[PDB]
């Protein structure tokens, strides 16, 4: 059952993220800046699971108990959490190619004073990006919480839909892809000047780069679709709308494994 | 009719 | 060697003969030389902020 | 508020502060080297071909770049022999030398047991060692000589063969070859015992005169960096 | 320790000219720069002072504006340039040398000076006596006060006795009201209740002739006492 | 022959000294009423060196301390408003101990390099400058401690301490009793006497003019790395890589008090008593400091704020702050 699904998938991923939380605060610490952006990822990936009942909700049933006044606080909270999500992994991936290919020249971006003020960027970007929504949209139009654009709809909406799809998957995948690939680079070159390191290094990043591409690019390909052509009628191929949208969801359900307990250190600090 | 916006179904 | 054994054997002889004191007179002494201080120990016995200098 | 002699103060202050932060590039791209071995171990010849004081000085420093890199090589100089207190002075090294004489088939086990308190002690958990079997001319003349056999020391040997990854140099005996990976892999043996993924061992093979131990080092130093690096950043 | 300024001269109205300070014997860099000028009939008077690290500059209002501090850590020298000179202006200039930390001495050392010829909320030192007789072998008190309190919150009362030898520059006597210079003899002692202070000359000696001229630290504007003579 | 009446004399020492075990510290000072539970917090945060911190020491002034760090560096700090007043480049990188000389004028410190060279504070130059150099000890400097401005006594790896005099620099006596690198020196009150403690698992009672160990006291079961004189001077304690504190007195010829707990089983770094003597402050290797009632044997408190090993420990001649300095290249000041 749909329902039931989306409770299971969001139990897995607030345990796993107040899990990261945890340890980052008590166990471990947040004086190193790749705790701090673990910290962020996870109050990121958690905020994104608040979300998870509300869309089940409104799915299981055609309609939106809560109101408008939850309408709007609950999309613009769920597109300030995926959006500051991606800009987390993305600064992630920045910093450790920063630290892997230039360890001397990033001494001074390598921080914690700057790892917070990255935070602070991606989330306010996250808070700019879902400002239209909590706008424009929202009203639940006596049904579902959706947009409500200005008279020209199919214009509004598909430019909203064109750059949110850019911002949160095209450009950050980009940065990403090409930070992998330049660390490999490294530690490919120096193994052979001197292969388990490098087993392990490719495998981590193969593992991360084909993790996020599965979980979010099912969504967006269909939102993109949708505009292009009309999809088929609402029983031929309602479930799969939601399909996409729960396996986004386990990019954030999967975000806390991926960059906390198969860190070395982090399990270090995590068993005492 | 129904249609998918961003992440529910919209009432046409 | 023999000198080593020589030194160490006059070494123990010199400290051996040192006088002593019973343990219990030495902690009663001890004991009270803390109670005597007790007041002017700012970590046992923290004083106002405003005496404080570290604040 | 402050005073006027206060303000001038934390100027001073800020001022000290910018110093060090100049000391602090200068520290991360020095490598700092830890040289440890016997006294037939051949730490000289190493520490001689330095391209790039005090009759009781109790540690020597060794200066050499390579490709704008510096590296400064330590050896302790004058001590009681008892290492267990002052390594603890070495817990943030880069990396752990350690020379061995191949050829003194009597003091490899004193060697053997020198690694193995070095490789277990506590201290140095995070720090790797870079093994250098220097003075293999005196082993590969010793073998091919046939005076003396290595089986005496080491019956394991009898029954030991060059596994397939040997690279030997052209020219050479199999007795040489055998011999030589025979020691690198019982030190190996060590290496592998307890490394647990933490720290690694590097064995090269050198003489009394080569070159390429400056590259060697190099390389070995980056390797270090970059996997201490890749722990940091949680992909390791 | 040794410095030696020069630049001196005569200079019309309205005309411009450099004085330059050189170091030696010390670590220069690390010495804050004070220009102190006495009239040829007056006491000492704050002219500019530039830090160790250049960062922190000031100056009186007196020469605000015309006045310009500049120095070169590398050459071990240090300069002032002045443009559309006053009459006011004519006045021997010292070049003074001062490091600020716990403990420290400022203005400890004086230089020789160079003679220039030309063609409200500051705090006020009063020092009514102008000239003592005194004698060999007597014990002579110097009082002098200050409008405000120079006694800081932090439990520093900025003070400074500084004694000029005729012929010779102003060498400091006293420091923060309590502590004695080092090179000045023990029987040197002054005292103070942060608005009135005291120097004690016991053991009068000959070498003891001279003006003594107090000097408070509170603020930047540095103001000195009319000077007593003895 | 003669390990014949060694013996002997071994066997009458611990008669003696078994003959004086009147009653345990423990006893006699069980009727005091409890220390209580001692909270402390960090009110100063004192960070800027490069490398980790391995000695620290007070001035008179209870105002500057020295911490001493592997970078190759000392640096005077203003506790009071952590104001930095000077950065002294060291030519050796590896300086163990570190000193303050009581006047404020010098400051000595040596480590791997068999030299505790002395550098003046206060030079008319406006620098600091080196003085003299020690180079008599054939093993790393571990402690060095001053007597006056010019003796300073010092220890090192080679089992011998020693007494010099800066004016001339050379070793007016030589102390050779031990067994073992000696790891810590402190001076009695009226510096008449001093205690170091050794690899040996033991510590020795030396005088400074006769240059004879008046007294020893075995005590551990494993090296000692931190010993500190009690404030009367009839008394000492000693940190041993055993994980127990011990507290001798040159009295009574016996260990006074043992300082342990189950939950420690890593050794100690540094020990100091607070003003009164009331309570001893330790390091350990958990990164942990923890708070010792000097008569009650239990545990006061626990400072934990630093996240690397804490090597040194001290507190002021006032007893009004106690500084940690750990490997993390911060030095915290609690109070």
């Amino acid at each position: 059952l749909v329902p039931v699904l989306y409770l299971l998938v969001c139990a897995a991923g607030l345990g796993g993220n107040t899990l990261v939380i945890y340890v980052v605060l008590r166990f471990a610490k947040m004086k190193t800046v790749t705790n701090i952006y673990i910290l962020n990822l996870a109050v990121a990936d958690v905020l994104y699971m608040l979300g998870l009942p509300f869309l089940a909700t409104q799915n299981a049933a055609s309609f939106w108990p809560f109101g408008p006044v939850l309408c709007r606080l609950v999309m613009t909270l769920d597109g300030v959490n995926q959006f500051t999500s991606v800009f987390c992994l993305t600064v992630m991936s920045v910093d450790r190619y920063l630290a892997v290919v230039h360890p001397l020249s990033s001494a001074r971006w390598r921080r914690p004073r700057v790892a917070k003020l990255a935070s602070a960027a991606a989330w306010v970007l996250s808070l700019c990006m879902s400002l239209p929504l909590l706008v424009f949209a929202d009203v639940q139009e006596g049904g579902t919480c959706n947009a409500s654009w200005p008279e020209p709809v199919g214009l509004w909406g598909a430019v909203f839909i064109i750059y949110t799809a850019v911002l949160g998957f095209f450009a950050p995948l980009l940065v990403i892809c090409l930070c992998y690939l330049l660390i490999v680079v490294k530690v490919r070159a120096a193994g052979v000047r001197v292969r388990r390191s490098e087993r392990k290094v490719t495998r981590m990043v193969l593992v991360l780069v084909l993790v996020f591409a599965g979980c979010w690019l099912p969504f967006f390909t269909v939102n993109i679709v949708n505009l292009a052509v009309a999809l088929p009628q609402e029983p031929a191929s309602a479930g799969l709308y939601f399909f996409v949208v729960i396996l986004s969801y386990a990019n954030s359900c999967a975000n806390p494994v991926l960059y906390g307990f198969l860190s070395d250190n982090f399990r270090q600090s995590f068993q005492k | 009719c129904r249609n998918f916006f961003w992440k529910t179904f919209s009432s046409c | 060697s023999i000198a080593q054994a020589r030194k160490l054997v006059e070494q123990l002889k010199m400290e051996a003969n040192i006088d002593r004191i019973k343990v219990s007179k030495a902690a009663a002494d001890l004991m009270a030389y803390c109670e005597a201080h007790a007041k002017e120990d700012p970590l046992l016995t923290p004083v106002p902020a405003s005496e404080n200098p570290f604040r | 508020t402050l005073s006027a002699e206060d303000k001038a103060a934390v100027e001073r202050s800020k001022m000290i502060e910018k110093q060090l932060q100049k000391d602090k590039q200068v520290y991360r791209a020095t490598h700092r080297l830890l040289l440890l071995g016997a006294d037939n171990s051949g730490k000289s010849t190493i520490v001689k071909q330095m391209r790039i004081r005090v009759k009781t000085s109790g540690i020597f420093e060794t200066k050499f770049q390579v490709d704008k890199v510096n590296f400064h090589m330590f050896d302790v100089g004058a001590q009681r022999d008892e290492r267990r207190k002052w390594i603890q002075c070495f817990n943030d090294v880069t990396a752990i030398i350690f020379v061995v004489d191949s050829s003194d088939y009597n003091r490899l086990q004193e060697a053997l047991n020198d690694f193995k308190s070095i490789w277990n002690n506590r201290w140095l958990r995070t720090i790797s060692v870079i093994l250098f079997l220097n003075k293999q001319d005196l082993l590969a003349e010793k073998v091919l000589a046939g005076k003396s056999k290595i089986e005496d020391y080491f019956p394991e040997f009898a029954r030991y063969t060059t596994p397939e990854d040997a690279t030997p140099e052209p020219g050479e005996d199999p007795r040489v070859t055998r011999a030589k990976y025979f020691i690198r892999d019982e030190f190996l043996r060590i290496s592998t015992a307890s490394g647990d993924g933490r720290h690694y061992c590097y064995p090269h093979f050198t003489c009394s005169v080569d070159t390429e131990n400056a590259r060697r080092i190099f390389n070995d130093v980056t390797d270090i960096i970059i996997k201490m690096n890749l722990r940091d950043c949680g992909l390791f | 320790v040794q410095l030696v300024e020069s630049g001196g001269g005569l200079v019309q109205p309205g005309g411009s000219r450099k004085l330059s300070c050189s170091a030696s014997g010390f670590a220069f860099s690390s010495f804050g720069m004070h220009w102190v000028r006495q009239a040829p009939e007056k006491g000492l008077e704050w002219v500019a002072y530039i830090s160790s690290g250049s960062g922190t500059i000031y100056y009186a209002d007196t020469v605000k504006g015309r006045f310009t501090i500049s120095r070169d850590d590398p050459k071990n020298t240090l300069f002032l340039q002045m443009t559309s000179l006053r009459s006011e202006d004519t006045a021997m200039y010292y070049c003074v040398r001062s490091i600020y930390y716990y403990g420290s001495s400022p203005f400890d050392f004086w230089g020789q000076g160079t003679t220039l010829t030309v063609s409200s909320a500051d705090i006020v030192m009063t020092q009514a006596t102008s000239s003592v007789p005194v004698t060999p072998g007597e014990s002579v008190s110097i009082s002098c006060r200050s409008s405000k309190s120079l006694l800081h919150s932090n439990g520093n009362t900025y003070l400074y006795w500084f004694l000029q030898r005729p012929g010779q520059s102003p060498q400091l006597l006293i420091y923060r009201m309590s502590n004695l210079a080092s090179g000045v003899p023990d029987r040197f002692s002054g005292s103070g209740s942060g608005t009135a202070f005291t120097l004690t000359i016991s053991r009068l000696e000959a070498e003891d002739v001279g003006v003594y001229y107090c000097m408070q630290h509170l603020e930047y504007p540095l103001t000195f006492g009319a000077g007593t003579k003895l | 022959q003669l390990r014949q009446e060694a013996e002997q004399l071994k066997n009458q020492i611990r008669d003696a000294r078994k003959a004086c075990a009147d009653a345990t510290l423990s006893q006699i000072t069980n009727n005091i009423d409890p220390v209580g539970r001692i909270q402390m917090r960090t009110r100063r945060t004192l960070r800027g060196h490069l490398a980790k911190i391995y000695a620290m020491h007070w001035g008179t002034d209870s105002r500057l301390l020295v911490s001493a760090s592997q970078d190759g560096k000392l640096i005077i700090w203003d506790s009071y408003t952590t104001n930095k007043v000077h950065a002294i480049p060291l030519r050796s990188s590896w300086v163990m101990t570190c000193a303050y000389a009581p006047s404020g004028n010098y400051v000595a410190c040596g480590g791997l390099d068999n030299i505790c060279s002395i550098y003046n504070l206060k030079t008319r130059e406006g620098n600091v400058r080196v003085s003299r150099e020690l180079a008599g000890h054939t093993g790393y400097l571990s402690c060095c401690r001053f007597l006056d401005d010019n003796q300073i006594v010092t220890s090192s790896g080679d089992t011998t301490c020693a007494l010099w005099d800066i004016e001339t620099g050379q070793q007016t006596t030589t102390f050779t009793g031990h067994t073992g690198d000696v790891m810590s020196l402190s001076l009695a009150p009226d510096t008449r006497l001093f205690v170091s403690g050794a690899c040996d698992a033991s510590a020795k009672l030396w005088d400074v003019r006769e240059g004879m160990c008046r007294q020893t006291f075995t005590g551990h079961e494993s090296d000692i790395n931190a010993i500190c004189f009690f404030p009367n001077g009839n008394a000492f304690a000693t940190g041993s890589d055993d994980a127990t504190c011990r507290l001798f007195d040159l009295r009574a010829d016996q260990e006074l008090m043992t300082y342990s707990h189950d939950n420690i089983i890593c050794g100690i770094t540094s020990v100091s008593f607070s003003k009164s003597g009331r309570l001893l402050l330790a390091g350990y290797d958990d990164f942990n400091c923890n708070v010792w009632d000097a008569l009650k044997a239990d545990r006061a408190g626990v400072l934990a704020g630093h996240d690397n090993r804490v090597s040194c420990l001290g507190v002021t001649d006032d007893g009004m702050a106690v500084a940690t300095g750990s490997w993390d290249s911060f030095l915290k000041i609690w109070n």
